[PDB]
């Protein structure tokens, strides 16, 4: 509720809630999340299958 | 180990066109007089 609250974050940035994950969705491409102690951890790339990472960098 | 998966929207991408066409129609003949009023006999004087 609060990442798709953020005036300046709130398009852009697609969650969810699992039982989350911050990818991109629409105009803005590029995201990242860094915390301290509590994790924003893995990478998990988007970019699949090369056609996906091909069509972004062409 | 969780295993859970996750959720999103069903987005589709096409490209739709429609086109027409013209075609233009003439019908014409040389002229053999045309369609008068009056039409009688006459006596041309100078």
């Amino acid at each position: 509720s609060q990442i798709e609250a953020s005036p300046t974050i709130k398009d852009g940035v697609n969650a969810s809630v699992t039982g989350m994950i911050i990818t991109k969705a629409g105009d803005n491409d590029f995201v990242k999340v860094t915390s301290i102690t509590p994790t924003t951890s893995i990478a998990a790339t988007t970019a699949d299958t090369a056609s996906a990472a091909l069509a972004s960098i062409e | 180990t969780r295993v859970h998966s996750y959720r999103g929207v069903l987005i589709i991408t096409d490209e739709l066109t429609v086109e027409a066409g013209s075609r233009v129609s003439l019908s014409g003949y040389v002229s053999d007089g045309g369609t008068s009023d009056v039409f009688t006999i006459c006596r041309l004087l100078d």
